[PDB]
This record gives structure tokens, C-alpha cells and sequence, in this order.
DNA sequence: CACAGTGATGCAAATCAAGTGTGAAGCCAGACAAAAACC
DNA sequence: GGTTTTTGTCTGGCTTCACACTTGATTTGCATCACTGTGTAAGACAGGCCAGAT
DNA sequence: TATCTGGCCTGTCTTA
């Protein structure tokens, strides 16, 4: 775990807390840009690549069959196994929400550039009400794969919504949504055990169950210590979820989530309370029907990313960390890595 | 307070034997100017001349919107209570305050105060 | 005893002395005046006072005798302060001081003007909207609202550095048309009709949009704000009523770039080029003003309730900040026109023939073609496709042509072409940077010699005010010496000077009917100079202004009439008034100083209390 | 230990308004006389 | 001293005016709060470097 | 050869 300042280069200024980055045969990329694409990159997707502690993005095109999703802030993001990503949900420059879901997958890797494919899936069916800060995954069960979709915010929905209050966000109803890509269709489950609106949550997926961390209520204000299981039994009929309670979980919302290790990944980040960030981590190892979260021995911060009110950031994909804390003003953000 | 010259102390004396004398009478002041100027025009003057130097220690001496509902109220109990100012106000005050009951004084009050408002 | 001065005396001193002129006076009064002492003394005296030419004092004593209750009525306070900039505090020091030394409360105490400003601000009158407003508040008693609108803030969310304060867009209109009531009703009357009539009214409003640089950060605990502000603004520019089969004007604004009628609406410490925080606040001004499109606000004047319908046309916006909110390309772009489709090198082929074909719901579309794209195309094939759209517009601005911008660039090109003549690049094709660096201190100097301009690091509207001036090519010209050009810049500059008028003028049909009518033909040889003599500069490219003001001005001006009353120069002059009310009227805070500023500069623009200051002119 | 503001708040102090008859202050009348400044 | 002008005193009644008190509601006075701006260009000095002088 | 001053440059320090 060693801590490593970043330099960044002359478009600097597109990180913004809520990007995202894709994994693509351990090339790094980025989307997500603060403000609609220029001129210099069209598609407002970057190669990001760190060499000896320096951080070029640089622009990546689409190919010709593809959409031009906006950039997306808070979006779910999700890696699907022909190695592709899923995006759902999100904010978008505008301050609007997509109910839109786009699929961001190579087409073509001539002379170590990369094309993508973005093109947009459409979905029927109990579809997801337009989200941002929810997670969604991938699961298998019986030699079937299936995305799992949940938590997150909107804003008041049109019989409610007031210019006065334009802004105000709310919860979503903790519905488990099953969503086949395969087929476009949706189905949503309303489970006892998920009373409560939960986002900024973290989301572990291992075989057909996934694992819901910490995250913030926003009825009750609380950041939840509790850890909840959902596994997908997709039988030849109808498919059913169950949700089970496990007691010694994560009180963390907006950590991220790296995987170090077949069956282990690091939480780190993220807050405790809305003026405490959270300092330690924890590591989580995954067996057939256990999880196990212990602490581990936390980083060698500095002095700026102690007293920082607020951090960003998200993994990587080998293990290591783009972290990014306000900085001053100039370059408004420092930004570090985080090896493991 | 005053000092009084030997001529005043004169004028005095002769104003008090003139309503002595004439009690249902009175006086006219130009006129008694005029007398009293007459008369003072060596001996007689003595004693006056000597008062006024005691006059003299003395002054030595001396030298060291229509109207609240309680308005409306107390308007119309005011002529009861005549039968019967500033003791007025006492009891006015008194028996309001001893007292639903000013409901209807505070409707009248609550109906001028657009009026006013107007 | 030397006799001392009369007026030192005891009132028992100067009667022994006036005694004799007493009596004197007496048997004149007696005799000629029926015995009336006291009017033949007061008369004697006012007589004279006037013969001293002392009449102030004889016209004061004169109202002592009548029952002259000398005060002003709080809003009348309000007018004054409000409209001489004097603040709060230094009001109360003129009220303080006024009372204590003649004795009587001329001027009203602060609470009464506290009081007398609330019929003025928005959420006073009562109004309703038929049908009711899409996602707005039936509420009326909505003053000043937080403009972050509920935008999360929790530590989770995206972080929020602005700081906003507006009204709602709807009360804040009825508080200006109750503040307009009495000039409408006299506008009815000297069209001839009648005062009670309640017709459907069409209320034509102006609105502007505005980024300021420079507005320092305060001390003190908050958000760290940028030092930088967006204003948000509109002004009633006019109102007609339908009687008949006419639609008849009763309300024109006389002065519409005044900072006295362009009326505050959103203050906000942003950068107006971070989208992000600018559509956050702006978005629930966007919706309130979409909902009132569809619908007619009823509204009490005089006793008899008015109807009105709105539209709403936003022109008070340069370039830049057009392109910015309707999904356009930054002004470098090969996509010259936020009007036509044309591309720069087009604009410099064909220069004039071109018509108005962008507006708000064509962009739209494109960018959701951009978004999808459905031929599924390269993306050079897809920008051509969509002529530059690769953004979701989020307001709605007219095509038009702001004319204090315009203004200023087409001047910045005449100073460049100054340049550039006095080098004889029309001869000369390359010249070092230092070369050129001289080029421009020689024209400096001519201009501070003959003109009295100084320089200045970016141009001025004043500045090109007095630049684009023949007497300024007469200067430029001693410094060039082929008179082959000075006859080239002459022209040049006459053709542009016929041009100006049209689109600067408030009424060029009355105004410049002669530019009006040549428009056409005189812009034709101005891009055909271009072209044929500064074939050096123009060949190849143009600049944006340029071609909105040679292919652009006849249209707007059928379609809408001027192109000067929609300028920006109004909400422009209002920053003036938001640098001088931060300072000097407001609590120096960082969680007041914008209510404070919006509160107070609501109230500069309110003509109910600008009549008061000319009473004197009845 | 700079300093005169910047506007809104809210609490204390003032003001108001009504009933009517007390005393206190100034005033008038003619005439002459204290003090207090000047040859 | 003689002389000249300020201030009175003597009286009965004339007018105008402040005051008397209580109650609840307005209208004024005032201190309080955390922050504002005016302080805002260039010279002195040391230490490295290398070509042309010693 | 074997040093050696002087400009030159850059950079910090002092007051604005
Ligand atoms: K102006
Ligand atoms: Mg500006
Ligand atoms: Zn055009």
C-alpha cells in the first residue's frame, strides 16, 4: 500500500468528482468529462495512462455505428464477460438524469489506439427510474448471467417536483432490479429485508450473490453499518432473489473498491460521517457462502489528504487508486495513486 | 420671586385701604395710577422706606386612529362612573381588568382598524 | 448707556423702546385696517423680508400661519434613498440629524421605510395563473428564494462552491407590472380607451444573461466561492392590448439599456463557464419560465382584475454565452453563425446571401441526432450532419445579434485593419512580430494625439464609440501613404456608418429609413471591399461579427423591428450597479451579500419610486 | 492596539390617544424707580 | 454726580398650556452581529558560469 | 600552459 503524488497534464481540468474509469486489457481510459466534449475530444472518452507518476489523457474515438452518450457523473458502471462495460444512470452536464444505458466495448486496437463501440441499449420492463450513486452487477447462476441493479437518488418525481425545491434528490424505493441484457427487459423485487433508501454504496459481486456495503440513507441521514447479501437463483421459470442480513458490515458511503486478488478487494475511502472521512481500510475475502471484512493497516496519508474536507476517486483496475482531494487555487485538484 | 421699591410698598398699602374702604367697589388701574402717582407726589415716606429694606433681606432670603378596545370601553363606563380624571381612569382600569367580555369591544375595534388601515 | 441692539433685548426692553412705534402702529390699524394689528404687523413684516430679497424666510413664516405639517411619506424616504445610492446607514445619519436640529421628523426612521419597500418586492399582491403553472407553487407570499433550490450538499454529492439568491420568475413579474400599474393605465388613456378595460394584455419581455470577472471572495465561513458572478435579468419592454381587430400599444419602454429598468432576477457567484453549476441554478428559472408560456396570469389592478400573456425573448447575451447554453461550438469554430449554417469560408465567399435557419428547437433535434446517431456516421460526417451541435442546448435565445458586442468587435477589426494598412501589408506579405508590435505604438500614439484616446488592453464600447468615426480615418490616414488606400478606408468606413444606424437605433423604420432601405445594397460593397482592396485580410475568412452584421441585420430587423433595444448594454450597466450595492449596500457577509444586493437593486429598478424623482418636472 | 460603516434583528424605551379643571407662565394697563453703563 | 437706557415692581383677570392616570398598541432608539477597504514594484545581494584578459 | 576578473544569469530577500 504506498501513496504516490500524481502530475497531471494540460486538460487537467475534466476530473471531476463522479468520473469513471473502464478496464481494457490493463489499458486505462476515462469518461465522464467536466462539461460537454470539445473539439479536442469529440466522444469525451480519454486513454489514461500514468507513466512514472504522470498522468496523460489523451483522446480515444468512437467507431462508426456508435452513439455519443453524454458525459456522466455518478453513473453504475459494471465490467460484463468479449470483455465489455455497462453504464447506467448518471448525471449529465445538463444536470438531467439518463434512464439511458450505453455498452462501451472495443471495436478495434490497430497500432496500440483504441476505437470503442458505445452503442445504447434499449429496456423494457419495470425499467429503473432515472438513478445516479447506485451500483449494478453482474451475476451467474446455473450457466445464466443476469445484472442486479440497486439503490441510488433521483430527484421528486413530476407530481411533486417544485423550481422552488428543483434540486431537492430523494431515495429511490430499494427495489432489487433483475435486468437481462440479453433480452432488454427489467423485472423489479420488493423485499422486506430492504426497508431503507441506501446509495453510495459499495457492491461486491462474486457467482450469483452480491454483497451491499455501507452507503448513506437519506430519509434517516444515517450511514449504515450493516452488510446485506442478495443472491439470484435464475432456474428455468421464474428467477427469485432472497436478501439475507449479516451482522458486522461497513459504515463507509462513496468508498471505492479495488480487487487485489482472486476472492480478496480493498474498501477504501469514502465517509463516515458527513464531516469524518473514513482513514482506515478494510479488506474483504470472499469464500462460497462467507464473507469475512477485517482490518488492515491503513496508508501513509499526508498532511493535505488528513484535513481535506472531501476526497474523490475510483480504482483503477490493477489494484491501484486515482485519488483526487481539492487542492488550491491554479490546479484546482491534487491527485494521487494508491498501489496494493 | 419679587422685590418691592418704597413707591410699591406705597401703592400696595393704598390698594388694601381702598378695599377696606370700598369692598364691594372695584378699582379701575389707570385712574389709580394716576391717584396713587399724586400722592407720593418727606415723612409719610419713611416707613415704606424703611419695609423695603426688610423686603430686601426677604429676597436675600428667597435668592438662597379609532381608539383600543379599553378605550372604547372605558368611553361608555365613563358616565356611570361620574354618577357615581384621574380617579376615573383608576376605576376604568380596575373593573376592565376584573373582566368573552371584551370580545365584542375588540370586533368593533377589529372592524375600524381597516378603516383606519384606509 | 450706549442703546444696545434692539433684537438683544428682553421682550419688556423692547417694548419700552417700541412704545412709541406701538401706538403709531395702532391708530393706522384703527383708522385704515378695521383695528387688526396683528395682519397689518404680519403683512409689514413678510413685506419686508421680500424687499431684503429674503423670500425664504417670508415663504416660511407664511406656511407657520397656515397648518403646514412639513413631512415626507415613507415611500418617498424610500424613493430617495433608494435613487441618490444613499445607504442605510448614511440615511439614518440624514434622518438623525434633520430631526435633531430643526426638531421635527422630516425624514422617516428606517422601520418605516423597512416597511414601505414590501409592497415593491415580489410575494406582496396576489395573483393567479389559469391554468396553473407546470411544477411551480400556486403560493404568492414567495420573496426571496435560496437559488441553489434544494441542490444537494451532503459530503457524498458533487461539491457545490456557488452561492445564489433569486425570486421566482412569476412573482417577480407580477411585482413589476404592479410596478408598472399607473404607466399602464395612462397608456390606455392616450390611446384613447378605457382605464377599466381588462383585456387580454401581452407583456414582451427582454432577457439578458451576464458573466462578471473580478468579484473578490469575502473572509469569513462559507463555500470557497469563485471570484466570479452570473446575473440573470429582465426588462418589460412592452405591453399591448387587443381591442378589435388591433393590437394596441400601451407600454413601450422609452429607455431599454438603462440600468434603471433592467430588472434583477438571479444573482449567483459562478463562473458562467462552469455548465455544471450554471445549469444547476438556472434550470428552475428555465422551468418557471417555460410553464408561464402556457398560460394567462390573472392579476388585480385598480380594483379590476387584467389578464396577460407573456413572451419571453432572450437577447440580452454575447456570443460566447449563446453558444455555451444552446449547444453551439466555441466561437473559433469552422461553424461561424449561431444564425445560419454557414461555414467561415463560406461566409467569406458568398458574404451577404444567407438567412436565419438555427433556433432553439433545431437544436435540439441535432443534438439528439448528434447524441444517437442514426446513419450511424464518421464523426467528421455526423458534425457536418448536425452543422456543430455536439451539445444539449438548455435555453432559449433568439437569433439575433447583441449590438454592444458587435459593436466592440467590428471596431477591434478596424483597429487590426488600422494596423495593417499602416504597415502596407496590402504590399508588404510578412513582417516580423517586433515589426509589428511598432506598427500598433505608432497608431497608439496618432490615436492619443488627434483623437485624446488612450490605450487600453481590451476594446471599449466607448472606444469604438469614437473609433468608427470619419475625423479617426482622417488621423489614421496621415500615417499611410498611398492615398490609393486612403480612398479604400474611407469608403470602408462611410459604408459601415450607413450601417450602423440600423442596428443600433431603437426605430430604424423611423429613425434611418435611408439605412434601412440600402441596407442591402450598401452591405454588399462593404463585403465587396473586403474581397477586392483587403483581400490581404479577408480572403478565406471573416470574422463572426462581421458576418452577422453584413448577412443578418435586414432580416432581424422585418422579424422584430431593432436590433439595439435587445442589446446586452442594459444588463451590462446593471453590473455596475451589483460591484457599487456589494460594496455599499449590503451586509459585507458572505451568507447576505447576495439577498442584500438583489433586494436593493429589485428596488433601484422599480418606476413606482422613480416618479418621485421627477415630481419637480410635473 | 484603525475605523466608519454594511442591513436586518429584536428588545427596550417612547409615544399616542381620551376623558376635564387644576395651577403656572406671560400679558395688559400708568407711573415711577431700582440697577447698570456712559459724559 | 448727572444722564441715559435696561428691567422691573405695584393689580385682576384674560388666554394658552402642561399635567393629572390607566391600557394596549403602535412607533422610535439602539446595540448587536461578522465582515468591508485603504494599505499592492523594484532594487540589493549572493553565487554559478564561462569567455576573453593576466 | 594556469589562473582570473567581469559581466551575465538566475534566484532569494527586503521593502512596497
Ligand atoms: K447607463
Ligand atoms: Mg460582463
Ligand atoms: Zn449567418
Amino acid at each position: 500500500v504506498s501513496l504516490q503524488m500524481v502530475t497531471v497534464g494540460h486538460n487537467i481540468a475534466l476530473i471531476q468528482p463522479g468520473f469513471s474509469l473502464m478496464n481494457f486489457d490493463g489499458q486505462v481510459f476515462f469518461f465522464g468529462q467536466k462539461g460537454w466534449p470539445k473539439r479536442s475530444c469529440p466522444t469525451g472518452v480519454f486513454h489514461f495512462d500514468i507513466k512514472q507518476n504522470h498522468l496523460k489523457l489523451k483522446p480515444a474515438i468512437f467507431s462508426k455505428d456508435s452513439c455519443y452518450l453524454p458525459p456522466l457523473r455518478y453513473p453504475a458502471t459494471c465490467s460484463y464477460k468479449k470483455h465489455q462495460y455497462i453504464i447506467h444512470g448518471g448525471k449529465t452536464p445538463n444536470n438531467e438524469l439518463s434512464d439511458k444505458i450505453y455498452i462501451m466495448s472495443v471495436a478495434c486496437k490497430n497500432n496500440k489506439k483504441v476505437t470503442f463501440r458505445c452503442t445504447e441499449k434499449d429496456l423494457v420492463g419495470d425499467v429503473p427510474e432515472p438513478r445516479y450513486g447506485h451500483s449494478i452487477d453482474v451475476v451467474y447462476s446455473r450457466g445464466k448471467s443476469m445484472g442486479v441493479l440497486f439503490g441510488g437518488r433521483s430527484y421528486m418525481p413530476s407530481t411533486q417536483r417544485t423550481t422552488e425545491k428543483w434540486n431537492s434528490v430523494a431515495d429511490c424505493l430499494p427495489h432489487v432490479f433483475l435486468i437481462d441484457f440479453e433480452f432488454g427487459c427489467a423485472t423489479s423485487y420488493i423485499l422486506p429485508e430492504l426497508q431503507d433508501g441506501l446509495s453510495f454504496h459499495v457492491s461486491i459481486a462474486r457467482n450469483d450473490t452480491v454483497y451491499i456495503l455501507g452507503g448513506h440513507s437519506l430519509a434517516s441521514n444515517i450511514r449504515p453499518a450493516n452488510l446485506y447479501r442478495i443472491r439470484v437463483d435464475l432456474p428455468l421459470g421464474t428467477p427469485a432473489v432472497n436478501c439475507t442480513v449479516l451482522p458486522g458490515g461497513i459504515s463507509v458511503s462513496s468508498a471505492i473498491l479495488t480487487q487485489t486478488n482472486n476472492d480478496e478487494f480493498v474498501i477504501v475511502g469514502g465517509y463516515q460521517l458527513e464531516n469524518q472521512k473514513r482513514m482506515v481500510c478494510s479488506l474483504v475475502s470472499l469464500g462460497d457462502n462467507t464473507i469475512e471484512i477485517s482490518e488492515m493497516e491503513t496508508p501513509d496519508w499526508t498532511s493535505d489528504i488528513k484535513h481535506s474536507k472531501i476526497w474523490f476517486g475510483s480504482n483503477m483496475g490493477n489494484g491501484t487508486i486515482f485519488l483526487g482531494i481539492p487542492g488550491d487555487n491554479s490546479e484546482a485538484f491534487y491527485f494521487y495513486t494508491l498501489r496494493c | 420671586r419679587g422685590k418691592m421699591s418704597s413707591y410699591a410698598f406705597f401703592v400696595q398699602t393704598c390698594r388694601e385701604e381702598h378695599k377696606k374702604k370700598h369692598p364691594d367697589a372695584s378699582v379701575n388701574f389707570s385712574e389709580f395710577s394716576k391717584k396713587c402717582s399724586e400722592r407720593w407726589k418727606a415723612k409719610e415716606k419713611g416707613k415704606f422706606e424703611d419695609m423695603a429694606k426688610a423686603d430686601k433681606a426677604r429676597y436675600e432670603r428667597e435668592m438662597k386612529r379609532p381608539p383600543s378596545a379599553f378605550f372604547l370601553f372605558c368611553s361608555e363606563y365613563r358616565p356611570k362612573i361620574k354618577g357615581e380624571i384621574g380617579d376615573v381612569a383608576k376605576k376604568l382600569g380596575e373593573m376592565w381588568n376584573n373582566t368573552d367580555d371584551k370580545q365584542p369591544y375588540e370586533k368593533k375595534a377589529a372592524k375600524l382598524k381597516e378603516k383606519y388601515e384606509k | 448707556r450706549p442703546r444696545q441692539h434692539l433684537l438683544s433685548l428682553t421682550r419688556r426692553a423692547q417694548k419700552h423702546r417700541l412704545r412709541e412705534l406701538k401706538i403709531q402702529v395702532k391708530e393706522f390699524a384703527d383708522k385704515e385696517e378695521g383695528g387688526d394689528v396683528k395682519a397689518v404687523c404680519l403683512t409689514l413684516f413678510l413685506l419686508a423680508l421680500r424687499a431684503r430679497n429674503e423670500h425664504r424666510q417670508a415663504d416660511e413664516l407664511e406656511a407657520i400661519m397656515q397648518g403646514r405639517g412639513s413631512g415626507l411619506q415613507p415611500a418617498v424616504c424610500l424613493a430617495i434613498r433608494v435613487n441618490t445610492f444613499l445607504s442605510c446607514s448614511q440615511y439614518h445619519k440624514m434622518y438623525r440629524t434633520v430631526k435633531a436640529i430643526t426638531g421635527r421628523q422630516i425624514f422617516q426612521p428606517l422601520h418605516a421605510l423597512r416597511n414601505a419597500e414590501k409592497v415593491l418586492l415580489p410575494g406582496y399582491h396576489p395573483f393567479e395563473w389559469q391554468p396553473p403553472l407546470k411544477n411551480v407553487s400556486s403560493r404568492t407570499d414567495v420573496g426571496i428564494i435560496d437559488g441553489l433550490s434544494g441542490l444537494a450538499s451532503s459530503v457524498d454529492e458533487y461539491p457545490v462552491d456557488t452561492i445564489a439568491k433569486r425570486f421566482r420568475y412569476d412573482s417577480a413579474l407580477v411585482s413589476a407590472l404592479m410596478d408598472m400599474e399607473e404607466d399602464i393605465l395612462e397608456g390606455m388613456r392616450s390611446q384613447d380607451l378605457d382605464d377599466y378595460l381588462n383585456g387580454p394584455f401581452t407583456v414582451v419581455v427582454k432577457e439578458s444573461c451576464d458573466g462578471m470577472g473580478d468579484v473578490s471572495e469575502k473572509h469569513g465561513s462559507g463555500p470557497a466561492v469563485p471570484e466570479k458572478a452570473v446575473r440573470f435579468s429582465f426588462t418589460v419592454m412592452r405591453i399591448t392590448i387587443e381591442h378589435g381587430s388591433q393590437n394596441v400599444k400601451v407600454f413601450e419602454e422609452p429607455k431599454p439599456n438603462s440600468e434603471l429598468c433592467c430588472k434583477p432576477l438571479c444573482l449567483m457567484l459562478a463562473d458562467e463557464s462552469d455548465h455544471e453549476t450554471l445549469t444547476a441554478i438556472l434550470s428552475p428559472l428555465i422551468a418557471e419560465r417555460e410553464a408561464m408560456k402556457s398560460s394567462e396570469l390573472t392579476l388585480e389592478m385598480g380594483g379590476i382584475p387584467r389578464t396577460f400573456k407573456f413572451i419571453f425573448r432572450g437577447t440580452g447575451y454575447d456570443e460566447k454565452l449563446v453558444r455555451e447554453v444552446e449547444g453551439l461550438e466555441a466561437s473559433g469554430s469552422v461553424y461561424i453563425c449561431t444564425l445560419c449554417d454557414t461555414t467561415r469560408l463560406e461566409a467569406s465567399q458568398n458574404l451577404v446571401f444567407h438567412s436565419i435557419t438555427r433556433s432553439h428547437a433545431e437544436n435540439l433535434q441535432r443534438y439528439e441526432v448528434w447524441r444517437s446517431n442514426p446513419y450511424h456516421e464518421s464523426v467528421e460526417e455526423l458534425r457536418d450532419r448536425v452543422k456543430g451541435v455536439s451539445a444539449k442546448p438548455f435555453i432559449e435565445t433568439v437569433p439575433s445579434i447583441d449590438a454592444l458586442h458587435c459593436d466592440i468587435g467590428n471596431a477591434a477589426e478596424f483597429y487590426k485593419i488600422f494596423q495593417l494598412e499602416i504597415g502596407e501589408v496590402y504590399k508588404h506579405p510578412n513582417a516580423s512580430k517586433e515589426e509589428r508590435k511598432r506598427w500598433q505604438a505608432t497608431l497608439d500614439k496618432h490615436l492619443r494625439k488627434r483623437m485624446n484616446l488612450k490605450p487600453i488592453m481590451r476594446m471599449n464600447g466607448n472606444f469604438a464609440r469614437k473609433l468608427m468615426t470619419q475625423e479617426t480615418v482622417d488621423a489614421v490616414c496621415e500615417l499611410i501613404p498611398s492615398e490609393e488606400r486612403h480612398e479604400a478606408l474611407r469608403e470602408l468606413m462611410d459604408l459601415y456608418l450607413k450601417m450602423k444606424p440600423v442596428w443600433r437605433s431603437s426605430c430604424p423604420a423611423k429613425e434611418c429609413p435611408e439605412s434601412l432601405c440600402q441596407y442591402s445594397f450598401n452591405s454588399q460593397r462593404f463585403a465587396e471591399l473586403l474581397s477586392t482592396k483587403f483581400k490581404y485580410r479577408y480572403e478565406g475568412k471573416i470574422t463572426n461579427y462581421f458576418h452577422k452584421t453584413l448577412a443578418h441585420v435586414p432580416e432581424i430587423i422585418e422579424r422584430d423591428g431593432s436590433i439595439g433595444a435587445w442589446a446586452s448594454e442594459g444588463n451590462e450597466s446593471g453590473n455596475k450597479l451589483f460591484r457599487r450595492f456589494r460594496k455599499m449596500n449590503a451586509r459585507q457577509s458572505k451568507c447576505y451579500e447576495m439577498e442584500d444586493v438583489l433586494k436593493h437593486h429589485w428596488l433601484y429598478t422599480s418606476k413606482y419610486l422613480q416618479k418621485f424623482m421627477n415630481a419637480h418636472n410635473a
